[PDB]
DNA sequence: AGTGTGTTTTTTTTT
DNA sequence: CACACACT
């Protein structure tokens, strides 16, 4: 323990070099305290970037990477006393103290020798510490390991703690024990096991997998473990981009137990901080950050009316035309309130648009511009997925042993923007199975032996083409699209496309691809191969952290749902009520008789229009502002 | 340097964010905008030929440069973490050059100091790389993907004194 | 024999040290080369092991799964006796041996009951690679109660594998030495599949299939659905039917059957003469006529259709836009027209041309995922994904017979796949996403 | 921007220039980019015109020569980097002409299409220089001596194409289609000057 | 052009192998040019003819060593083979390279020059078995190749030194070298004011 | 008393 | 890995 002893004193040494470090934990306690006193108790998860010590000592930087295993122990052991010796407060949860709280190392930036990939993971770097940024398909349940065992002969008055430490969270390997609890103790005692003050770590079978888009050509996604002990338990969902920092470590002897002889090793990668990272293109993790400086920034247009039309011009700049359109998607993306009864009838916030348009017509790009705008963005087409799976699928798991429930795209559809594409290619099970659903936006997944309901409330656009190659006017809309009025009149939106040409607007959409083709994409050589590299990010975890912008724009419009929820104002009130009189009674024949459902509709879209103005309420503007739209769409001009 | 040097220019020519501490007219054909001309407090990417003169001129400069993410703190970590590592090349193909203007405008040993330890680095693993020879190697061609234009000038004439001399001694 | 043992590797080592040509010792060369870029490995020719010395060459053939071993020392000790100074384990790792043979190779098919842990020659097309397997190289462990700590460095050149240690050894129990996988080093192995020899067509008999296995210098070295020359010791082991084991090979040397160059990494084998004798083509516009008539050999005629399907193998560029979105590049070309036109003879050739994607015909390809089909997997019952025409094809220029014979419904899904570049899956719960540049 | 333009000149040249030089042997010149030199000399032209525009700007309104004449020096910047960019790639030309005459002229692109007439006299007259060079005195030695160290003057070569008898200083030589010929190193570099010769 | 880029950087092997040959050598006669008391004289500028005039077929001549080469290429010349070419010379060396890693020994700079050109063509007249001298020569080439990388892991902005490296290796090494010196200096300079 | 040995229907996918 | 049986 010298050189055990020697690493804690050389991280003593880094603790004082970066006082930051030390006040960050003194602020952790701190917030323990309070909080106790008052919930939401942070772990004993303290975080120390790779770049960070590198510079007062090479040697102890480097033997982190060389020998993590022989690190980080004595570091952590050393963090811990320093917080308990610098907590100052020990006597509140007595209890707790005895059961001890570890104290937990994470890090920053990216390792680059280290941290490459999965894929890129060999044995030649094991039990080295690296990170690799993967999608996770499979996670495994949550499950306490019991390390330090209680128990206790009241006549002892000892209170043995037996700490067990076979295989995961060791790092010396210590031998296996079964943790018997002898009912003699030691001296004939009964030796009561005392529960509480044991330690319990919900232990996480978590399995990460590289990008389809980086898998080369004919690869299949490379897929590697990682454990969670009820310290970084459950902030990802599977199938979620994330970027783990973990050890390469192999157990189960490498299966070379007696003789067959030539199956492989067992390896795994254990991993003490992770950092999801699940945006597009490395974004946020589809958390878009906030300051005051943002925060009073937009406002002041907000104030100009036409700030809306500003962000709908924004939209799909790639795209010539359809203003309308992307003000349809615009206040598509704006959330709308979810009005709840004292019953189970609860009004549905969400707004769901159908839309039908020729092929070619930039609306599947629209889907994928919608796609890449929202945060959730679940898109699919009509033959991309089938429908009982992306709803639910109830088979069973092997490893779980029993009845599953697999929700490909409902439970994913749920609180977030959703995209289905080519429905009227979608499987007519799938159709009307989404019917109704979306109208509830709950699904009772009553099917099989499972019947737990699970909500579906999720923000939904509908891009099918015509049955005919072409929307015909000739021939009705419902001769033009096969797909019934069930659930097609709950639409709050809905729209035709129609690829008619003339020459000012066919020039006007030639000048635009031609804008968008000689230019050079930003920066590199004229003459320069496309890149689309992997940006060799070195921030990772808190590293990683007209006209307007676009991803500039979605952090505001994200802002706006955390902070603008309009209600519907007495003005406004009366404008849409106005509206309705001839609205629902229009003698012109729109079809689709509009009933109740579209009443609901123009308030969510007037809401949304005065979530677009910040106001704390909605207007009467708004409410006009959605009716003409509506009358817009309704009437196909 | 070379004034008739080819990298000398293409180093020169390459935009940096310059921002204007000026909001003089007649300017505006520097945007592409002619009619509208300068206004103060804006910051622009400008031409690194360009660019230095313009921060030279200005009492108060009258455009001022901007501390480049080609510059930014996280670059130097990456470097001071592995040297070898890192693409140069796709940071730039002409990175060494461009710190050596900086440096030259803004004499940061410290900068000068981590960009000598990186050419350093980078030197031996491209003697090491030079003196393996064929009788090719993808992590060569790798390495060679990472480095910048002038380190492949480097070690293309460094191998290519290593095959004159191969094919010397061991053949007639 | 221990000693005896040493002073064979002395022999080899006398071997390649004084192994020259012209005054050229290769050997050393290529372990210069080796030095130079870390890849503990070295490359020989048995033919020049006979010509220097035949004995050791017997002795190899004799019986060469214990003889590499002791080669592989014997590197490993030149290794240390050039590259590091004299008086300056796991400090260097060992070098491993690669060989090429030229013998003849008997066929997958006819393999003898003879033959057994003999070194051979053979060619096969892979049908299945694995993922890699770490191997002990050394081995840290230590006697429990006894708290003894020892060293062990176990091969991969027996049989199946060595038993864990026994008794305190210097009572502690049948196996107190637990083994701490800490220090203990390892190598990756990767198990092949070939398929007998293609081109044999044994009439009638289904193709049997070997298993093969990989060192760190010779995993993923080539993919499936691609022939090998493969020169390996014939090998067996046992599965767990009396006396009767796992036939495989263990590999000493990889060569490529289908002789074709690895994933291209940029690295220019053709280097910058016949790149700038391909510029001057460019540089010649009547080669662009060239290339048209090349194409489709005794078609007569037709050349601006040439043309265009020279113009649709040679690339659409794919441009990402600044924004989200990003110009589509590839494009796919529909082929209508009289019967017996040559249509599907030109299809044919043109992938022959270009083997980055693959022919296929669309009664052929399974209607369900054309893209990517879902199936399920043996020892998983979830239907994993399993690669389809298009994700082959992406990344490559494909030609795909029958389509107005094909069912229509799942063409509707290849339209949106090629269109989007990708291939986007949601079925059976499962969202993955895949690309198709195709 | 205007430099821009001259900036995809010299990224052409380099290009040209890498060519050349990956390989040891002969680049035959590539053709005069004639195009993107007009374009910058109307550009320099309007960039003149601009310059006028800024004199004829003050002697009216713009006598802000804080600002006028800043932006008269920001013009006088932007045409001194297209000039500077015109002078590297005009060198780099020169450079492969003195190259390409020393190899084919002194050591013995033949079509001048790629090459404009300035430089084609250019050239021509650096050709008449080096003969000028050769003349008189130095005559001695080759002015486009081989620049390898000579390693045996008798040799032994084989008749690259048949070509009949041709003069030597003393010696008669036919040159009949494949026949070996050990002499003297002059005669039989001089024909593989003309490649008349090979296999050393 | 006037000159080769490549040329002017470095001087090419073969140069250095004209340079070798303009040094002296020592040989042996096949042929008494000495004329007896009881023709053509070599009259050379670049070397004394007197004793080219005064070969004595087996006697001690020393010659420039191209012309010894052109007459070890006839049957009427006998080379000498240098004093550390033999092969106990060869071994002390080898022992001194071991014994001082920090440094090189004092070996006569085209001594891998001439070693190539003796083994091209004086290979009957090495007392010494050629194979073993080509082995040693080529075992003291790696152990000084070795010994630079050491050096090159302390590679300075200020002062390079090279004690006893050959003619051969340190022009080989000339341009990258200076390249990456220049370059420090270069940076170094931009450095200082 | 030696020492050995055992426990973790559905749903697509064809067709 | 490690604890009830069936003799060892
Ligand atoms: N213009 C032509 N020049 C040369 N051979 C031709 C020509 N047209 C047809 N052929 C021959 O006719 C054969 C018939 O074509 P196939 O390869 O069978 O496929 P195909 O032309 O697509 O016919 P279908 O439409 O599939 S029945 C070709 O293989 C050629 O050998
Ligand atoms: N108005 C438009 N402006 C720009 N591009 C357009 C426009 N309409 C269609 N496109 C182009 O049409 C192509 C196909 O569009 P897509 O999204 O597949 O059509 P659809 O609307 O039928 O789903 C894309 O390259 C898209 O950019
Ligand atoms: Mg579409
Ligand atoms: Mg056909
Ligand atoms: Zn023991």
């Amino acid at each position: 323990d010298a050189v055990f002893g020697d690493r804690v004193r050389r991280f003593q040494e880094f603790l004082d070099t970066f006082t930051s470090y030390r006040d960050s934990v003194r602020s952790i306690q701190v917030y323990n305290s309070n909080n106790a006193a008052n919930l939401n108790i942070l772990p004993h998860r303290i975080i120390i970037s790779l770049d960070d010590l590198r510079e007062f000592d090479r040697s102890f930087w480097s033997g982190i990477l060389v020998e993590p295993a022989y690190f980080i122990p004595p570091a952590e052991k050393a963090l811990t006393d320093l917080a308990d010796s610098m907590d100052d407060v020990p006597h509140p949860n007595a209890s707790a103290v005895s059961s001890r709280h570890p104290w937990k190392l994470s890090f920053k930036g990216s390792f680059g020798a280290h941290a490459l990939s999965p894929r890129t993971l060999t044995a030649q770097h094991l039990n080295k510490l690296v990170s690799v940024e993967g999608i996770v398909t499979k996670t495994s349940l949550v499950r306490p390991k019991l390390i330090r065992s209680v128990h206790y002969a009241a006549k002892t008055g000892r209170f043995h703690y037996r700490d067990y430490t076979d295989a995961t969270t060791t790092l010396t390997t210590r031998i296996p024990t079964p943790a018997i609890y002898p009912t003699e103790d030691t001296e004939g005692n009964k030796l009561t096991t005392e529960y509480g003050y044991s330690t319990f770590i919900d232990h996480q079978r978590i399995t990460v997998q590289e990008m389809p888009e980086m898998a080369p050509a004919g690869q299949l996604p490379r897929s590697i473990d990682v454990i969670l002990d009820d310290d970084l338990v459950d902030k990802t969902k599977p199938g979620d981009r994330v970027n783990v920092v973990g050890v390469f470590k192999s157990l189960g002897a490498g299966g070379m137990n007696q003789s067959n002889t030539l199956i492989g090793f067992k390896t795994l990668i254990l991993g003490n901080t992770v950092y999801p990272l699940h945006a597009r293109s490395t974004g946020v993790a589809a958390r878009q950050m906030l300051t005051d400086f943002d925060i009073r920034n937009i406002n002041k247009l907000s104030k100009k009316k036409d700030i809306f039309d500003i962000l709908s011009q924004s939209l799909a700049p790639s795209i010539y035309g359809h203003d309308h359109i992307k003000k349809a998607i615009l206040l598509m993306l704006m959330g709308g309130v979810e009005k709840n009864l004292e019953n189970g009838s609860h009004l549905r916030g969400d707004i769901n648009i159908l839309m039908v348009g020729d092929p070619s017509t930039a609306k599947s790009q629209l889907l994928r511009f919608v796609l890449n705008t929202a945060s959730l963005a679940i898109a699919t087409t009509g033959r991309g997925s089938s429908g009982v799976g992306l709803t639910a699928a109830v088979t069973t798991d092997r490893e779980t042993g029993e009845r599953r429930l697999e929700a490909g795209a409902m439970v994913l559809a749920d609180r977030g923007v959703v995209c289905i594409d080519e429905f009227d290619k979608m499987t007519d099970v799938d159709r009307v199975a989404i019917h109704e659903v979306m109208e509830q936006q709950t699904v009772t997944i009553a099917k099989a032996g499972i019947h737990t309901t699970l909500n579906a409330r999720c923000s939904v656009i509908a891009a099918a083409n015509p049955v005919f190659g072409q929307y015909d006017v000739n021939r009705d809309p419902h001769q033009n699209i096969a797909l019934p009025d069930s659930l097609l009149s709950r639409f709050d939106l809905l729209f035709v496309v129609t690829d008619d040409i003339n020459e000012i607007r066919d020039r006007s959409i030639s000048e635009h691809v031609l804008r968008t083709h000689r230019y050079l994409p930003p920066g590199y050589l004229e003459g320069e191969p496309v890149r689309e590299r992997l940006n060799l990010s070195l921030a990772v975890g808190e590293d990683a952290d007209k006209l307007v912008t676009i991803p500039f724009l979605r952090k505001y419009v994200q802002y706006a749902k955390e902070r603008v929820i309009p209600q519907l104002t007495q003005e406004a009130i009366n404008v849409i009520v106005k509206n309705y009189t001839d609205l629902r009674n229009d003698d012109n024949t729109k079809k689709s008789p509009i009933t109740a459902r579209t009443l609901e509709t123009l308030i969510r879209l007037a809401t949304a229009h005065a979530k677009v103005r910040l106001s704390k309420t909605v207007n009467k503007v708004d409410a006009k502002v959605a009716a003409n739209l509506l009358r817009f769409a309704l009437l196909g001009e | 340097m070379g004034y008739y040097d080819i990298d000398d220019v293409l180093a020169d020519g390459t935009e940096f964010p310059c921002k204007f501490q000026y909001d003089i007219p007649g300017l505006g054909y520097l945007e592409n905008n002619p009619g509208r001309p300068i206004t103060k407090n804006t910051k622009l990417s400008l031409p690194l030929w360009l660019a230095r003169i313009l921060a030279i001129v200005g009492p108060v400069p009258f455009v001022e440069l901007l501390p480049p993410d080609m510059f930014s703190t996280k670059v130097m970590n990456a470097i001071k973490t592995d040297p070898v590592a890192l693409d140069l090349h796709s940071i730039n193909s002409h990175f060494f050059s461009l710190a050596i203007k900086w440096i030259m405008l803004f004499s940061e040993k410290e900068l000068a100091n981590v960009v000598s330890e990186l050419l350093l680095q980078r030197a031996q693993e491209l003697n090491h790389h030079a003196s393996s020879l064929s009788i090719t190697n993808i992590a060569t061609s790798t390495f060679l993907l990472k480095l910048e234009e002038m380190e492949k000038e480097i070690y293309k004439k460094s191998h290519e004194s290593y095959k004159d001399t191969k094919r010397w001694m061991f053949k007639k | 024999n221990d000693d005896d043992n040493t002073e064979i590797i002395k022999s080899f080592k006398n071997f390649i040290l004084e192994f020259r040509l012209d005054s050229q010792f290769i050997y050393r060369d290529q372990l210069r080369n080796n030095i130079l870029v870390k890849n503990y490995s070295l490359t020989v020719n048995m033919e020049h092991l006979i010509g220097y010395n035949e004995d050791i060459y017997k002795k190899l053939s004799d019986e060469p799964s214990d003889i590499i071993p002791l080669f592989e020392t014997a590197i490993t000790q030149v290794a240390k006796r050039i590259s590091i100074l004299s008086r300056a384990l796991n400090s260097l790792p060992t070098f491993q041996l690669i060989l090429n043979s030229n013998a003849n190779q008997i066929p997958l098919r006819d393999l003898d009951s003879e033959h057994v842990s003999k070194i051979v020659r053979l060619s096969g097309i892979i049908i299945s690679t694995s993922v890699l397997s770490s191997r002990a190289t050394y081995l840290s462990i230590m006697c429990r109660n006894c708290r003894h700590t020892t060293s062990i460095t176990i091969n991969n050149f027996n049989s199946n594998t060595v038993s864990l240690p026994r008794s305190c050894l210097s009572n502690c129990g049948p196996d107190p030495y637990i083994i701490i996988h800490e220090s203990s080093k390892f190598i990756d192995q990767q198990f092949l599949k070939l398929q007998e020899i293609p081109e044999l067509v044994p009439v009638g008999e289904m193709p049997r299939n070997l298993t093969m296995t990989c060192d760190r210098y010779l995993t993923n070295k080539v993919i499936p659905g691609t022939r090998v020359t493969i020169v390996g010791i014939y090998s067996i082991y046992n599965s767990k039917g009396v006396a009767i084991r796992t036939p495989y090979i263990k590999i000493l040397g990889i060569q490529s059957d289908v002789e074709t160059s690895s994933i291209w990494n940029s690295v220019t084998m053709f280097t910058e003469e016949e790149e700038e004798e391909f510029l001057q083509l460019s540089r010649n516009p009547k080669l662009y006529e060239i290339l048209t008539n090349s194409i489709a050999p005794s078609i007569f005629g037709n050349e601006d259709i040439k043309k265009a399907i020279v113009c649709l193998l040679m690339g659409g560029s794919k441009k990402i836009l600044p924004d989200g979105m990003r110009l589509r590049g590839d494009i796919n070309v529909l082929l209508l027209g009289d019967p017996g036109t040559a249509k599907s003879q030109l299809l044919k050739f043109v992938e022959k041309v270009s083997p980055i994607a693959v022919y296929t015909s669309g009664k052929g390809s399974s209607a369900a995922g054309l893209t990517a089909s879902v199936q399920r997997d043996p020892m998983t019952r979830e239907f994993y994904l399993e690669g389809g025409a298009m994700v082959l094809a992406d990344g490559g220029v494909v030609c795909i017979d029958e389509f107005d014979k094909m069912r229509d419904e799942d063409r509707v899904a290849i339209h949106e796949a090629m269109e989007q570049q990708t291939i986007s899956i949601a079925k059976a719960g499962i969202t993955t996403v895949l690309n198709s540049r195709t | 921007m205007y430099g821009d333009l001259g900036n995809k000149l010299v990224l052409e040249a380099k290009r040209t220039k890498q060519l050349y030089a990956r390989s040891n042997q002969d680049v035959n010149l590539p053709m005069y980019h004639e195009d993107i030199i007009r374009n910058i000399l109307k550009e320099v032209s309007n960039l003149r015109k601009n310059t006028e525009y800024l004199k004829e700007q003050q002697q009216l309104g713009m006598l802000d020569d804080k600002v006028a004449k800043c932006q008269y020096f920001v013009t006088l910047l932007c045409m001194e980097r297209n000039k500077r960019c015109l002078l590297a790639y005009q060198r780099l030309r020169t450079d492969i002409l003195d190259s390409m005459a020393w190899n084919n002229n002194g050591l013995d692109q033949q079509d001048t299409n790629n090459l404009s007439h300035q430089e084609q006299e250019y050239l021509k007259e650096y050709c008449d220089l080096i003969t000028d060079l050769k003349s008189g005195d130095l005559v001695d030695i080759d002015l486009s001596g081989s620049l390898v160290p000579p390693s045996d003057v008798f040799i032994d070569v084989r008749v690259l194409k048949d070509a009949g008898e041709i003069q030597t200083e003393y010696g008669v030589f036919n040159l009949i289609k494949d026949s070996q010929f050990f002499v003297r190193q002059s005669d039989v570099e001089r024909l593989i000057q003309q490649g008349y010769l090979q296999k050393i | 052009m006037s000159l080769p880029a490549h040329l002017q950087q470095t001087f090419s092997p073969e140069e250095i192998q004209f340079i070798v040959e303009n040094e002296p050598i020592k040989i042996f006669p096949r042929i008494t040019t000495r004329q007896k008391i009881r023709h053509t004289r070599w009259q050379l500028i670049t070397t004394d003819d007197k004793a080219l005039n005064n070969m004595v077929a087996m006697r001690s001549t020393e010659v420039v060593l191209w012309i010894a080469l052109l007459l070890k290429q006839q049957s009427k010349c006998s080379i000498v083979a240098p004093q550390w070419l033999t092969t106990k010379e060869l071994d002390r060396k080898i022992q001194y390279e071991k014994t001082h890693p920090d440094r090189f020994s004092e070996l006569p700079w085209n001594w891998l020059v001439l070693a190539r050109i003796l083994f091209n063509k004086a290979k009957d007249d090495f007392h010494d078995p050629i194979h073993e001298l080509r082995g040693k020569i080529q075992d003291l080439r790696e152990i000084r190749q070795i010994k630079v990388l050491k050096g090159l892991k302390y590679l300075n902005e200020s002062h390079l030194q090279l004690d006893n490296l050959s003619l051969l290796e340190i022009n080989e090494l000339r341009p990258f070298i200076t390249e990456i010196m220049d370059k420090l200096r270069e940076i170094h300079t931009a450095s200082l004011t």
